[PDB]
């Protein structure tokens, strides 16, 4: 989507494997604010907004 | 043939969606208990 009309996808009731994203070489920025990437694959959240 | 759904008019802000396997002279007896404890 365009930045004025940015797409928001609500992610619920599944298993979120963040190590697949973190260990990818295809991403230039993976800057996490408020949490570290190593404990993302352990912690649990109510909803994920993408 | 089921061709009439008139239960709502709108759906604005969804927090949770869950699609599952179907639960289901009178021949069947269905007992259900619904509880709201700690969310
Ligand atoms: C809920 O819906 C209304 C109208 O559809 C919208 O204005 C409001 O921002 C929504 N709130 C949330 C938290 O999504």
């Amino acid at each position: 989507a365009s930045v004025y009309a940015w797409n928001r996808k609500r992610i619920s009731n599944c298993v979120a494997d963040y190590s697949v994203l973190y260990n990818s070489a295809s991403f230039s920025t993976f800057k996490c604010y408020g949490v570290s990437p190593t404990k993302l694959n352990d912690l649990c959240f109510t909803n994920v907004y993408a | 043939m089921e061709s009439e759904f008139r239960v709502y008019s709108s759906a604005n802000n969804c927090t949770f969606e869950y699609v599952s396997q179907p639960f289901l002279n009178f021949k069947n007896l269905r007992e259900f208990v619904f509880k709201n404890i700690d969310g």
